[PDB]
């Protein structure tokens, strides 16, 4: 998971940064700094993730890529309502016992975290509206509320 | 909590009455979605609380429904009794707007239940058909023959072993039964019909028979006259059965509908609301406010087009024959209507599960605006022509009178009930559909319902619905004709043509058909007739187990000689005129 | 064990997996990964459950239902909120790429994925991306490939490799790129690779020759049945659409076949559909062929029958035991011959009484699968009785299972036993004049001729008990491998022996009972099976009778001036020129069958039999079980001018017009009834199923489903009056829709699987006692026999070894699963699978002629000079022809016979 500025005073242990919200990991901590888009960042990351899947079993094999087309999306300004609670209920959804091993975990890592942190920036993708369907025409569409 | 919601009713007063008096190992609530209290009652045990639900400070006066259920192949009875068969009794009382269904397990080999007659007589018919289609016996019932199938029939059709679909037909047979229809008369005995002191050697007894087809259907009357008087007269029914019931188990949820329609066919959508209302309660579906309103709307054009035919067709009978033109070129302006909404003229079948079939199309309120102008003087020069000619009010005034008591005791609901003065319509009683968001009276009676009284009183019912749809077409919510529920059947038909999840719902439900969880449902709905009520049981199959139809029109047929006694035939045919029956309703 | 699924107490095995019993308690948890013969791999993820830590727990954690044991006071929750929203989740993530095909998909109506679609509750797509795509590839003749429809659940890799041990089916790629199939295009060459249409949830594998005709599920006519093909006796489910035979499903049996046909039997049905089939009784008129109803033809018949001096009865092996029986009252008893050769009569009786008279127990298909070691000697088995090849791969799998037991490692947690296992298998031993299909895991594999291999039985006998009769002159090497037989089947606590007809040798199924009786003598808990040829080989053994050498000599010598064969081409049996002259001899030849064969020119009266799909029968299989099969379809539903009734009915009518002079067409319980009282050991057929007044609550069993469509239409071409329903006099089950089909229904007759929400072949789970073992009331079928409390002696005929003489050349029999079988072979889709006609040689005997591979050489026997191509066959000894049995051209009498001129053409 990332971390702010504010946890830079933790120490590299695994029972300190674990209740930080995030893992010591390999300790080989990345500095990300202003310049970078956090939501090309994770998309970058949710790619290797995605194409580094064994396929194995369904919520890493077919829910990273999903993750990674509402990023793509997201990335060019063409998010859509609704993405961002997509990759929240993905994040939930490919948590540990969800998935075969802890690969999907940790895929959603920083994902959940940059959103947590950095919301801003994933919301300022979303700029259409939502559509999932084309016109038929001679069939009225069932307009939900 | 939602309204489908599965409910025991133990809080209702009348389960701690029960158990106040029986004590508690009487008898087993059962957790339904009929939304009423219903309860396992001991056979032995009938007479006695029956009795004591009729003598309760608020009583329940009415025996609204009687019938039986073969529950052989039932696996999911989880909590009920043991039972190779059941009869169940819907009995209402109108001063708590409560209602209680009791049911009687019965063993196959032990196929008797004590009669219900002597406390309410409108169990005759009742338990005829339940021995007629199920094979269960009421012991001291007067006269317990066939009432749906002829005499020489075998078998009981609504038991599980006996097969829906229609036999080889027979020229033999055929023949056989028109000797029987010849040397019918010629060997006929008052005493197989219940009548009796016939042939004294005063009386006569006279057959009616399909003569005079006011589109009401065919079917019999035997009279017992002394002169020009009925002291007795049985009807013979059972002419229009179209083994609906049976149907009902032998048709996916969502593929019964268009049957549903031809229960009582001057009603169409209005037919389909309580069937779909049943089943929404069944998949757990609450409809949007679009769909609700749209299916007021449906149903109330459906009764003023059953209102029209009902008064023209009292006119035409009186002898009047020129308003019936006019009636149906109004009837032709609510097709203009109903055709473009449904595609169809008299049987829709545009109700679904979760909402209707379509979108309503573009144009709708200018046909609708066009009716709602087109009605108002066309129904006063009705009025003024017709029925307030003294000719047929002298030939309908005081014609079959009856009062409160009787119209309680016979089960008689919608108009022939409120000209009583008994305040009850389902769409105040019991809401549903969201009429309780519209601006709607209920005609009374002073107390007596006559042939005039009734025929009056379906006039201020029609204006009455001319109000609903005017409040239909001035408020239309905006939304979707159907409910975002996964057991909507079939789902919106563009996600369906580019969606594959909504493509193998669609595949799964039009073929296979919808899979309804295991249950009990009841909807009782305010039809054009009376009170109309399915009564649907599930189990766990695309298919209906039991599918149970109330129609009022039996009643109303079967409270036919109370209040014909003492009259005179002339008197009867204008009776017949204003009780608003369809044959297919009877026998369905 | 004690479980809490929603606040509600069960009692289950703790040794089984979450899902496995709960799916036993009629709960529904969606899942894909998992199968019940496959074992669990938690791949799918679609199994999840909310499992608590104790009864005071609102948290939980969401577990796999298959990968969690169902250990006692466990605690879980299927529709809590969480898990019904993950399991919507992972059938949403599976609905990203699936192709908008439902409409153009032969699964449709029986697929597994929608019904978990709907199971689950999702019908909203809000996926707005692309669908990754895959192309297809060729899989041969009967499975078809589409792998956009792949939701990557892994079972038919698993089924394939792991369960079925084929070799050319595997997963490529990696991520969401996953693809299935084999490695380049070409046929599928696993014996079993048609169970995939069923295992794959999807329609990625599809069966092709139903997809030639196809209907949907809904649309079918449904009987329970059994294949026709061989001697095993799977039960399936022939269904029926517009009056022709469309599919063949398998029909769960807990007792024998469970999941699993082989391909003969799935896809080698076409024989039914064939144009050229009799539909009519044809009298030949000197050179004219007029058609006659049923009455006159009985009437015709009857009086020539009347004025013949004797008539003898010709059964076969295809027919039923009740065809057989009609046929033997018709005649009489005297009159009545087996259809087969003396020899193969001979191999018969003696499998007949080593299976009831040996003293040793004989398993059934199923129970072979337990066996600890695999002795085959002589029957190829994959060949012959392939289903019997597949349980033997399962008792070899039996090791891996043991060794991960004795680690704690729980029976559904496969992927752990098969890592634990590594190559370690139980011992198999398989005999046969070349390799065998089941030579990849085989301990050892004996290529010889059938005197030695039954030599090398005999030495196994003598070496297991020393009062077994000895061979002398076996070799140190073939010593060695005797001594590494012995001790593998001397360790063993299961030993099994299997072995058959199909060798053609007397003395392999002697051997196959010394050594199962020097078994037995230890206190071995031994099996023995023998394979028979056709679906009634047993019961004709059983009823008895003269072989057709015998009917041949009646015919020729003028004693039998009338025939009345049934059921029986005769060229499989006895050469064709000698049944040709007799049968041109005969004044009167009667035919009764339902395939247009070679012995109908001159044949003087045809009977149209009804094929297994059109007719009602027991068969008894090569274990001695009874089976009933009933009919499918009336064949004159559509076509009115249709004669075609059950072989038994029109023997029966002849007999009682020949007699009375008066017709009879009788019913299907009344000639059981004759059989019991009859032939006391076939009295256990009686129970085989029950009779036609059986009633579930007073209603017959449906064979169609509850929205069988088109009932005012399919027949409205011919006429727009919908005609009456077809009557079923003979059976419980009615032609209609209108009859039980519940899976709580008391019965163990089960036309086809269908629940609500399960439209798949998973619904079997419904018509369970416990998901993966036996009908809820039992499985059809009985045992005619129980095993004797005493067995045989030793038999003392040790053979001599194989001299290969100079000029002759002995066949040594090639069997093909796709080319044997007589019915099967008629089928047009087996002609692409068929081999190409050969003959197999030795490399030293095809050098010694100066032939190669390919060259086209001729030989004689019984004076047909006929001509094949050659292959080298590395593994048959010198001295030795191999031929393909059952071939055309090619009786499997052949087999064991010997060859004379055999030179290059
Ligand atoms: S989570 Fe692990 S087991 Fe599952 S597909 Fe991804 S890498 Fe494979
Ligand atoms: S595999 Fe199943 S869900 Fe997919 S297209 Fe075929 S029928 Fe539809
Ligand atoms: S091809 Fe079928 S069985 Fe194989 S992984 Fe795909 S869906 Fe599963
Ligand atoms: S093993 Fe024999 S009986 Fe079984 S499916 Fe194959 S051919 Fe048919
Ligand atoms: S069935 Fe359990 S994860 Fe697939
Ligand atoms: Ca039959």
């Amino acid at each position: 998971d990332f971390l702010t500025e504010a946890h830079l005073d933790l120490p590299m242990e695994f029972e300190s940064i674990g209740k930080a919200g995030s893992r010591l990991g390999t300790a080989l901590a990345m500095a990300v700094d202003h310049e970078i888009n956090m939501v090309s960042l994770v998309r970058n990351l949710e790619e290797f993730f995605a194409r580094e899947s064994c396929g194995w079993c369904t919520p890493c094999r077919d829910g990273l890529p999903w993750s990674v087309k509402i990023l793509r999306a997201l990335e060019r300004g063409e998010g859509q309502p609704g993405d961002i609670e997509t990759l929240e209920q993905l994040c939930r959804f490919l948590g540990p016992g969800k998935t075969f091993c802890a690969h999907a975990p940790g895929a959603v890592e920083p994902l959940q975290s940059a959103i947590k942190y950095f919301r801003e920036e994933f919301e300022a993708g979303i700029k259409q509206p939502f559509s999932n369907t084309h016109l038929i025409n001679g069939i009225q569409p069932n307009l939900l509320k | 909590e939602p309204a489908w919601q599965t409910r025991d009713h133990l809080d209702d007063p009348v389960i701690g009455e029960l158990r106040n008096r029986f004590g508690p190992d009487a008898f087993t609530v059962q957790a339904t979605r009929t939304g009423v209290p219903v309860v396992w009652i001991k056979r032995e045990q009938l007479l006695e609380v029956g009795d004591f639900l009729k003598k309760l400070p608020k009583p329940y006066v009415m025996l609204f429904d009687l019938h039986g259920m073969d529950e052989r192949l039932r696996t999911h009875r989880e909590g009920l009794p043991a039972a190779d068969f059941s009869v169940f009794y819907h009995l209402i009382s109108i001063d708590r707007n409560r209602d209680i269904m009791l049911k009687v397990a019965l063993a196959e080999n032990d196929l008797h239940v004590p009669t219900f007659t002597k406390l309410f007589p409108n169990a005759n018919w009742y338990e005829r058909e339940t021995w007629d289609l199920f094979g269960i016996t009421f012991d001291g019932h007067p006269n317990l023959r066939r009432i749906m199938m002829p005499q020489t029939w075998k078998g009981h059709p609504l038991r599980k072993d006996y097969p829906a679909r229609a036999t080889e037909f027979s020229p033999f047979e055929l023949t056989k039964a028109k000797q029987d229809l010849e040397m019918e008369a010629l060997t006929f005995k008052p005493e197989e019909w219940g009548m009796k002191r016939g042939t004294n050697e005063d009386f006569m007894f006279l057959n009616l028979g399909p003569n005079h087809p006011s589109a009401h259907g065919a079917f019999r009357i035997v009279l017992q006259l002394d002169g020009e008087e009925i002291v007795d007269c049985v009807p013979d029914i059972g002419y229009h059965h179209r083994g609906a019931e049976k149907m009902g188990e032998r048709q996916s949820w969502h593929s019964y509908i268009p049957y549903t329609d031809r229960i009582e066919y001057l009603g169409g959508c209005v037919n389909e609301m309580p069937y779909v209302l049943a089943v929404e309660k069944l998949a757990g579906i609450t409809v949007p406010d679009r769909v609700n309103v749209i299916r007021v709307m449906l149903s109330e054009l459906f009764r003023i087009n059953s209102h029209l035919l009902y008064i023209s067709t009292f006119i035409q009978d009186v002898g009047a024959m020129t308003p019936v033109f006019f009636a149906f070129t109004d009837r032709q302006k609510i097709y203009d209507l109903v055709e473009a909404i449904t595609g169809f003229r008299m049987h829709p079948a545009w109700f679904r599960i979760g909402g209707v079939a379509h979108d309503l199309p573009r144009g709708w309120d200018r046909l609708l605006r066009e009716f709602l102008d087109w009605m108002p003087k066309r129904l006063a020069s009705y009025e003024k022509a017709a029925l307030q000619n003294t000719i047929l009010k002298g030939r309908s005034q005081g014609v079959a009178a009856y009062g409160a008591k009787e119209a309680l005791e016979w089960g008689t609901t919608g108009a022939g009930l409120r000209a009583t003065g008994i305040d009850f319509d389902v769409r105040k009683a019991r809401p549903y559909s969201g009429y309780e968001n519209f601006d709607f009276e209920i005609p009374v009676g002073g107390g007596v319902s006559d042939c005039y009284t009734r025929v009056m009183l379906k006039v201020e019912e029609l204006r009455q619905s001319l109000r609903i749809l005017e409040q239909c077409l001035n408020n239309m919510p905006e939304g979707p004709f159907k409910a975002d529920h996964p057991l909507t059947t079939p789902p919106p038909k563009e996600r369906t043509l580019q969606h594959i999840e909504t493509l193998i719902t669609h595949f799964l439900q039009v073929s296979w058909g919808p899979v309804m969880p295991a249950n009990e449902s009841f909807q009782m709905i305010e039809a054009t007739k009376g009170i109309n009520s399915y009564y649907l049981t599930s189990d766990g199959s695309t298919m209906s187990y039991r599918t149970r139809v109330r129609t009022p029109s039996f009643a109303h047929l079967q409270q036919i000689p109370a209040a014909i006694r003492g009259s005179l035939v002339s008197d009867l045919i204008v009776y017949l005129g204003s009780i608003d029956f369809v044959m297919s309703d009877v026998d369905r | 064990a004690t479980i809490h699924v929603d606040g509600k107490e069960y009692e289950v095995n703790g040794a089984d997996n979450l899902l496995e019993a709960c799916l036993s308690l009629g709960l529904d948890i969606p899942y894909f990964c998992w199968h019940p013969a496959l074992g669990s791999v938690g791949a799918c993820r679609q199994c999840a459950v909310k499992q608590y830590q104790n009864a005071e727990d609102t948290r939980g954690r969401l577990v796999m239902s298959c990968m969690t044991p169902a250990s006692d006071g466990t605690f879980i929750s299927i529709d809590d909120e969480e898990a019904k929203q993950f399991r919507e989740s992972v059938v949403e993530w599976l609905m990203t790429n699936h192709p908008h095909d439902c409409p153009v998909c032969e699964e449709g109506g029986n697929c597994h994925l929608q019904d978990m679609t709907v199971m689950t509750g999702h019908s909203f797509r809000r996926y707005r991306f692309t669908k990754r795509t895959h192309r297809n590839q060729d899989l041969g003749p009967f499975i078809s490939h589409e792998m956009n429809r792949c939701i990557a659940c892994y079972r038919c890799v698993r089924y394939y490799k792991d369960y079925a041990d084929g070799t050319d089916l595997g997963v490529y790629g990696a991520h969401d790129n996953v693809y299935f199939g084999r490695p380049e295009d070409g046929t599928l060459e696993s014996e079993f690779s048609g169970n995939l249409v069923e295992i794959c949830p999807t329609g990625v594998f599809t069966d092709k020759t139903h997809s030639e005709r196809y209907n949907r599920k809904w649309d079918m006519q449904f009987a329970p049945s059994i294949c026709q093909q061989c001697s095993i006796g799977c039960n399936i489910s022939p269904g029926e659409r517009y009056g022709e035979l469309r599919r063949i499903e398998n029909r769960y049996n807990g007792t024998v076949n469970h999941y699993f046909l082989c391909d003969r039997g799935r896809f080698g049905y076409g024989y039914v559909n064939l144009k050229d089939r009799p539909r009519q009784p044809v009298q030949r008129r000197g050179d004219d062929f007029i058609t006659l109803n049923a009455e006159q033809a009985m009437q015709g018949a009857a009086d020539i029958l009347r004025q013949s001096k004797k008539v003898i009865g010709i059964g076969s092996p295809r027919a039923s035991v009740e065809s057989n029986f009609a046929l033997r009252e018709l005649v009489g008893e005297e009159n009545f011959y087996t259809g087969i050769a003396h020899g193969e009569q001979e191999r018969l009786q003696l499998a007949l009484k080593v299976l009831r008279e040996g003293g040793i127990y004989t398993p059934a298909l199923r129970e072979i699968e337990s066996y600890d070691a695999v002795l085959v000697l002589g029957e190829d088995v994959t060949q012959t009785g392939a289903r019997v090849a597949l349980a033997v791969r399962q008792a070899v799998k039996g090791k891996a299972r043991e060794m991960a037991a004795a680690q704690k490692v729980a029976d559904w947690q496969i992927a752990a036993i098969l890592n634990i296992g590594q190559r370690a298998k139980h011992p198999l031993f398989v005999t046969n004049v070349d390799d065998t299909r089941l030579d990849d895991i085989a301990a050892w594999t004996y290529r010889a001729p059938v005197e030695d291999q039954a030599r090398l039985g005999f030495a196994i006998a003598h070496a297991l008990d020393n009062s077994a009769p000895a061979v002398d002159g076996i070799e140190p090497e073939l010593q060695s491998k005797i001594d590494v037989i012995v001790q593998a089947l001397a360790g063993a606590k299961k030993p099994l022996i299997i072995s058959g007809t199909n060798a053609g040798s007397l003395e392999v199924i002697q051997a196959a009972a010394n050594v199962a009786k020097a078994l037995k003598g230890r206190g071995a808990d031994v099996g023995i099976t023998m394979i028979a040829r056709s679906v009634n080989s047993m019961g004709l053994g059983i009823m008895g009778g003269g072989s057709l050498e015998e009917a041949l000599t009646e015919l020729e010598t003028g004693r039998a001036d009338a025939v009345v064969v049934l059921e029986n081409d005769l060229h499989r049996h006895a050469s064709a020129i000698r049944v040709n002259a007799a049968l041109a001899k005969a004044p009167l030849v009667m035919v009764v069958d339902h395939q247009r064969t070679a012995i109908m020119e001159n044949a003087h009266l045809v009977l149209s039999a009804a094929s297994f799909a059109e007719s009602d029968g027991t068969v008894i299989n090569n274990e001695g079980r009874a089976q009933r099969f009933f009919q499918v379809y009336d064949p004159a539903y559509y076509d009115s001018k249709t004669v075609m009734l059950e072989s038994w009915r029109w023997l029966h009518s002849l007999h009682s017009t020949l007699l009375s002079r008066e017709v009879d067409w009788t019913q299907l319980d009344h000639v059981i009834d004759a059989v019991v009282a009859k032939i006391p050991e076939l009295a256990g057929i009686k129970d085989a199923a029950p009779d036609a007044t059986f009633r579930i609550r007073g209603q017959k069993l449906a064979r169609e489903p509850h929205r069988y469509s088109g009932r005012t239409a399919m027949r409205a071409n011919i006429s727009v009056h919908e005609p009456r329903q077809p009557q079923d006099i003979d059976t419980m089950f009615t032609f209609s829709m209108e009859g039980n089909n519940q899976p709580t229904a008391h019965r163990s007759q089960v036309p086809f699987a269908w629940a609500p929400g399960w439209n798949s072949p998973q619904a079997w789970n419904k018509f369970q006692d416990e998901v993966g073992g036996k009908l809820r009331f039992g499985d059809p079928g009985v045992r005619l026999f129980e095993t004797s409390e005493n067995g045989l002696d030793y038999f003392t005929s040790v053979p001599a070894r194989f001299q290969p003489q100079d000029g002759k050349w002995r066949i040594a029999p090639y069997y093909h699963l796709f080319g044997s079988d007589e019915l099967s072979q008629r089928a047009p889709v087996f002609q692409s699978r068929m081999p190409q006609p050969y003959i197999k040689l030795n490399p030293a005997d095809a050098a010694k002629l100066g032939v190669n591979a390919g060259t086209r050489v001729s030989f004689s026997y019984d004076g047909n000079t006929v001509t094949l191509p050659v292959e080298i066959a590395e593994g048959l000894t010198a001295g030795q022809v191999g031929l393909p049995m059952g071939m055309s051209g090619i009786a499997p009498v052949l087999a064991g016979a010997h060859l004379e001129d055999l030179k290059e053409a």
